[PDB]
């Protein structure tokens, strides 16, 4: 007897690549991460970095 | 239903010990070819530490146990209830020991 | 094997050096008067002392 | 006598699932059946009467002894029915003040 | 050194049969044992040092630990000092059958062992101590 | 009466009415303490006017204190912990 | 239909039969939302009564299983 | 079919996004009661993210 | 022989398996029927022995000489949990794998005194007339419960009464009475009770229910040796030690020396310091067991009963007959002679009379028909008031 | 003037001393000791003597009163009980203090691993506050790693 | 009753884990003590720490 609303959720792509820089107190200076998601479902299966 | 043989200490069904007897206590017991009263005071059905044996030959489990010469089966720890004094009387006429399976005798 | 149980004799002993302690010890561990059995009070709430028997075996009103 | 007896150990063992109430209706029907003992079954209990205006001025033995000569003088008036004492317990209370026995 | 060691315990030795036959002697004379409890101290220092064991299993220090472990004639148990001092000295040292054979320690172990009176602790402990002493033998 | 107000109490100097916020309007409450041991466990029973710490064997050497119920609650809870907070009266040096 | 076939094997020696048992998923099948009283009887439920008597408003789903009794002998 | 009744109704109901006993680490707030103060509200809480 | 079956290192080992609960005997059986259906064959099940025992809850013990045998063993069961959770049992601990148990009670004695765990006659004592050779029931002396037409008090089954408000009672010998499909000897109940149903340890005895079963047999409390024995269980359990006590030691070689309690550490050891003329021995803490100590009570000590008809009664002790010790009470103000088992030395009384009577403290009470007061002081079993 | 008469004089607290809880104690401030897992006697109300609502330990009821001290619920502060344990164990607080004194002392004669002869033990000693007392002792004797049989004459230790 | 030295090193090992989780259930570096319904134990040391603890 209540009535509900989904509200949208606003996450990050899959299957791009993406490329970022770590900070200085790190010995590793850039990463390229992908999240890899199958397209029946739409579900997220593995990261690669 | 199971009850466990108290001279050998294996464990079978009782309508299996009623109609078959047990098979390595039948040189000494007759079990097949005793009554119903004979075979409750030599296999009882309360019991505890079910055991089961693959090799007889090389367990210590079964020498610890007395049951290496005989048939693999299940195999109670400790037996509630023991022998008749008549029982006992006629195993020591055939040279048998008795030893009790009870745990108060050690 | 034989000479390994002679010598677990040898070592360990058969007990009969203390079995006379272990029957002593059996003895004394092993053992009626109401007096002890219950309380006084007790026992006089009962009757079951023996001024109660001494009055009741005495030919005199109580 | 009712009003004690219906606190009383006894009467609740006897009923244990009358209320109090009961215990005091019980207690005037055997007050009507049998005051004697009535009076005895209070035990200790007799001797916190409201006897005489003056009981307090006696000592506890003189009011005990002046209690246990009257209550022996008349049971024996009475007279006690030796195999009902026997078999219930509620009648035997007047044994013990019968001429030339005790308690 | 070890020999220094050796004097010492062998002194040690001889201090526990005294205060051992004057402790008989004045429980036969109606006097409680004091001295031995007076003594537990210094043996204890000396047991715990694990340097010294080659030394105490050379001297047979085992054998006047069975003598103090000997109930008395008058069938009354030692102290649980005592007796908790020894059998953790027991354990905190390698006892092999050639030390036992010398001191002979076993015949008072079964007698713990199948006794009563002694508290149950200590019987699980002698049970083990048997067991690992029964090890060798075996294999 | 959060820790900001508290402060500002603090600031103006009245001692009296921050007392009296956090106790007489609030959990106001009464325990005995041993004057030995310094702990909360009198058995105090007021209309029988007994009081007795158990543990030091003491009749005679017993206060009373005005503290918070959340206070107290603290020193049970601290006790819980195997804790012990010992309350005195007087000062030692 | 991401995973349709569940399986469940059993090498039973008790004349060797080693036996599969498998059940398949079909069809999906929705009906209408409908309310289903504690007499037994059963009706189509709209949204205000469901508002009125603080029920939900949901609908039935149904699944075709199949089941299938594999056996080889060998 | 009381699990999958269940889990969608306690889903909708309560906002935690997961299942009911792994409710400690999951997503809430998914699920919302509807605003109904006036129609504009109503409107913009059926389009928001 | 028994003693040279002990294991040694060339036996086989023994690992232990967690399984889910109440599937061990199971896997026991599942572990059986693959052992003989691969016997035989190119690659049989090379194991020994597999047990279990229901004390040991959620473990179950394969004998075998290879991990890989435990594996194969284990493949194709599904009360095993995912993880491999194996261990390598001690050779030490084989003998205590196998090791019986209930053995403190060879059996059921006949004549013993009993308690019932349930039933209607839940708590009273009862005598074993009879052990069943089966184990599981034994015929038992009672005492009846009935209320011959929430349960009614124990007593002597009378008959006159029965056929008073029942006349159908049975008859079957003499002095055994069947009354409602019960069988009634002398007056006390003779019923079979399953193993399940009694309690054949801890057992406390009292005057009332040992005179009540003794009287039918022309002798008051003839027997007193399992009376005995359970005076002396709780005369041993009752015994509570505190730091300061002065105690006396009954055996071992420190026998009949005095001391003061100065530690207890749980509640079998307890440090005392012995008190002699000798300084040097004064100053020294000796752990003593708790079963060769005897509580040394002095004349004129607060002591504050433990047990008994007089608990919580408190006074000053004015003598010590050894095992008995009278004292002057605070409360009846009266001598009072109660056993030193049941004696604590607690300086105060501090005794709280709440739950007790029917009149809190300063309650307007009704003496008697024209008399009133008000309570002044409350106790246990009396009351002080002004008129 | 809330609270009922009592013959104690009021005062206030002027120190706190804090510190561990002894067995001794624990089982000397106890009024009862705990040990039936049962909370209720037979679902019939009349919690079980012995258990963990046992109405010594004080009452949370309007209408009645604490067995131990006599007490209504607005005056009763509530009573301790005890609970012997089979074994000890750690308390989960103490764990590092605990290894910090099990590396400073001996495991088999419980004696410092070093003494006062040494002049820097004698400098840890003077200062007077016990945290920084024992971390310059802890700091010290964390290096030695035997104990010392003679004096580095005997010292005591068991080597 | 009996004592196999390895269910020994369990059940007291357990006893260990309630009394540690009975005053501080933050530990560090192994799982909370969890309730029926999931939720994490509050232990006693949780009473007394935070905005909403008892001196705060
Ligand atoms: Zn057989
Ligand atoms: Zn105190
Ligand atoms: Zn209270
Ligand atoms: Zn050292």
């Amino acid at each position: 007897g209540s009535e509900k609303v989904l509200i949208a959720q606003e996450r990050s792509a899959a299957n791009i690549v993406q490329v970022f820089k770590k900070a200085a107190p790190s010995p590793i200076s850039h990463v390229a991460e992908i999240r890899s998601a199958l397209e029946k479902g739409s579900r997220l299966i593995s990261t690669m970095q | 239903r199971e009850r466990a043989c108290m001279l050998c200490g294996i464990v079978l069904p009782g309508r299996v010990f009623m109609q078959n007897g047990c098979p390595n206590c039948d040189s000494v017991l007759n079990l097949r070819d005793s009554d119903q009263a004979t075979v409750n005071e030599c296999t009882s059905s309360s019991f505890e530490g079910l055991v089961a044996v693959g090799d007889n030959e090389h367990s210590w489990v079964a020498k610890w146990l007395r049951v290496d010469r005989f048939q693999p089966g299940l195999y109670a720890v400790r037996v509630d209830g023991r022998l008749p004094s008549d029982i006992v009387a006629a195993l020591e006429q055939y040279g048998v020991y008795y030893r009790p399976r009870d745990g108060s005798v050690i | 094997q034989g000479e390994q149980y002679q010598e677990i004799i040898e070592i360990f002993g058969d007990g009969t050096d203390y079995q006379w302690t272990l029957d002593a010890e059996e003895e004394m561990e092993q053992p009626t008067s109401l007096a002890d059995v219950f309380e006084p009070s007790e026992l006089k709430e009962k009757m079951l002392t023996d001024e109660d028997n001494v009055i009741r075996v005495t030919d005199l009103p109580e | 006598t009712a009003r004690l007896y219906q606190h009383s150990s006894k009467s609740s063992a006897e009923y244990p699932n009358r209320p109090q109430l009961a215990k005091y209706c019980i207690g005037l029907a055997k007050y009507i059946q049998s005051p004697l003992l009535e009076y005895l079954a209070l035990d200790e209990s007799m001797y916190s009467l409201h006897i005489h205006k003056h009981q307090n001025l006696l000592p506890r033995e003189k009011l005990i002894d002046a209690v246990q000569t009257s209550i022996v003088d008349i049971v024996n008036l009475v007279g006690v029915d030796i195999n009902e004492a026997v078999r219930a317990p509620y009648h035997a209370l007047a044994l013990p003040y019968v001429c030339g026995l005790g308690p | 050194l070890e020999q220094m060691q050796d004097e010492l315990i062998q002194q040690l030795k001889l201090q526990m049969e005294e205060s051992a036959i004057r402790d008989a002697n004045n429980i036969e004379q109606g006097k409680p044992a004091i001295f031995k409890l007076k003594l537990l101290p210094k043996v204890k220092d000396i047991l715990l040092r694990a340097n010294l064991a080659d030394s105490i299993l050379d001297n047979n220090l085992l054998a006047s630990v069975r003598l103090w472990l000997e109930p008395l004639p008058d069938a009354s148990l030692p102290a649980y000092q005592i007796q908790k001092v020894l059998f953790d000295a027991i354990k905190s040292l390698p006892i092999k059958t050639s030390h036992l054979r010398e001191s002979g320690l076993g015949k008072v172990m079964v007698f713990y062992q199948k006794s009563k009176r002694v508290e149950p602790n200590l019987k699980r402990t002698a049970e083990k101590l048997i067991s690992d002493w029964t090890r060798p033998i075996m294999g | 009466f959060g820790e900001m107000e508290r402060d500002c109490m603090i600031a103006h100097g009245a001692a009296g009415f921050l007392k009296e916020r956090l106790m007489e309007a609030s959990d106001a409450f009464r325990v005995h303490v041993c004057g030995i041991c310094g702990l909360m466990s009198v058995i105090a029973n007021l209309k029988k006017n007994q009081f007795e710490c158990r543990s030091c064997k003491n009749k005679t050497n017993i206060y009373q204190l005005h503290i918070p119920y959340a206070a107290k609650l603290l020193f049970q809870e601290l006790m819980a912990m195997n804790i012990a907070p010992r309350l005195y009266t007087e000062r030692s040096g | 239909w991401e995973e349709p076939r569940l399986i469940l094997d059993q090498p039973a020696q008790h004349d060797n039969i080693n036996k599969r048992y498998e059940i398949r998923f079909g069809k999906i099948y929705l009906s209408r939302p409908t309310m289903t009283e504690a007499d037994g009887t059963t009706h189509a439920m709209f949204p205000q009564e469901a508002r009125l008597r603080n029920l939900t408003y949901s609908s039935p789903v149904y699944l075709d299983m199949e089941k299938s009794m594999f056996t080889s002998i060998d | 079919s009381t699990t999958i009744t269940s889990g969608l109704k306690y889903s909708l109901a309560t906002g935690n996004w997961g299942e009911q006993k792994k409710a400690m680490s999951s997503r809430a707030g998914v699920s919302q009661v509807l605003n109904r103060y006036t129609y504009s509200s109503t409107l913009s809480h059926l389009r928001r993210t | 022989p028994q003693r040279l079956l002990i294991p040694t290192v060339d036996d086989p080992g023994i690992w232990g398996v967690k399984v889910r609960l109440g599937k061990e005997k199971d896997v026991v059986r599942q572990i059986l029927k693959k052992k003989l259906a691969r016997e035989g064959t190119k690659n049989p099940l090379e194991i020994y022995s597999a047990f279990q025992r229901d004390s040991f809850k959620g473990h179950v013990y394969i004998e075998a000489r290879k991990a890989e045998a435990i594996n194969d063993a284990l493949k194709g069961n599904v009360n095993v949990f995912s993880n491999n959770s194996k261990f390598l049992v001690g050779i030490v601990e084989y003998k205590d794998l196998l090791r019986p148990v209930k053995s403190s009670d060879v059996k059921l004695t006949r004549g013993s005194y009993v308690r019932v765990k349930n039933g209607k006659f839940k708590g009273d004592l009862a005598q074993v007339d009879e052990v069943l050779e089966n184990g599981l029931e034994a015929r038992l002396k009672l005492v009846p419960r009935l209320d011959y037409g929430f349960r009614p008090a124990q007593r002597l089954f009378s008959e006159a009464e029965a056929r008073v408000h029942e006349p159908t009672i049975r008859r079957d010998r003499d002095g055994f009475v069947t009354y409602g499909g019960e069988e009634y000897y002398e007056g006390f109940l003779y019923k079979t009770f399953r193993l399940q149903n009694l309690i054949v340890n801890s057992i406390n005895p009292t005057l009332n229910e040992l005179s009540l079963f003794q009287s039918n047999e022309e002798s008051t409390t003839i027997d007193l040796s399992t009376i005995a024995d359970s005076l002396k269980e709780t005369a041993k359990n009752l015994v509570s030690f505190q730091p300061g006590d002065n105690v006396e030691i009954i055996n071992g070689e420190l026998n009949h020396l005095t001391g003061t309690v100065s530690s207890v550490n749980q509640s079998t050891i307890v440090s005392v310091r012995l008190h002699s003329d000798d300084d040097t021995i004064n100053s020294e803490t000796v752990e003593i067991p708790t079963s060769d100590l005897r509580k040394i009570f002095n004349v004129g000590d607060h002591v504050r009963v433990i047990h008994g008809k007089h608990t919580d009664d408190t006074g000053l002790i004015v003598e010590v007959n050894g095992d008995k010790v009278e004292f002057i009470s605070n409360q009846t103000k009266r001598t009072v002679i109660v056993f030193s088992n049941y004696l604590i030395k607690s300086t105060d009384s501090t005794v709280s009379i709440n739950e007790s009577g029917r009149f809190e403290l300063h309650d307007l009470v009704q003496v008697n028909s024209d008399l009133v007061g008000i309570v002044i002081r409350a106790q246990k079993d009396s009351f002080d008031v002004l008129c | 003037s809330q609270f009922p008469y009592s013959s104690a004089p009021l005062r206030s607290v002027k120190e706190v001393q804090f510190g561990l809880l002894s067995p001794e104690e624990i089982r000397a401030i106890s009024v009862v000791k705990i040990e039936y897992p049962e909370i209720m006697d037979e679902s019939r109300q009349r919690p079980r003597e012995g258990g963990l609502n046992d109405p010594k330990l004080g009452s949370i009821d309007r209408n009645f009163k604490c067995q131990t001290c006599g007490e209504g619920m607005a005056e009763c502060p509530g009573h301790f009980g005890h609970m012997e344990l089979a074994k000890p164990v750690f308390h989960i607080g103490f764990i590092p203090k605990i290894k910090k004194v099990c590396e400073c002392i001996c495991m088999n004669c419980g004696k410092l691993l070093l003494d006062e002869t040494n002049p820097t033990m004698a400098q840890a000693i003077r200062i007077r506050d016990p945290k920084k007392r024992f971390n310059a002792v802890w700091q010290l004797c964390k290096t030695k790693m035997v104990c010392e049989a003679d004096a580095p004459v005997s010292r005591g230790g068991c080597g | 009753d009996g004592s196999p030295q390895h269910i020994i090193n369990e059940v007291e090992q357990l006893l260990q884990f309630h009394v540690a989780t009975y005053m501080d259930n933050d530990i560090a570096g192994q799982p909370q003590a969890l309730q029926k319904s999931g939720r994490p134990v509050k232990a006693i040391r949780a009473r007394l720490k935070g905005k909403e603890g008892r001196l705060r």
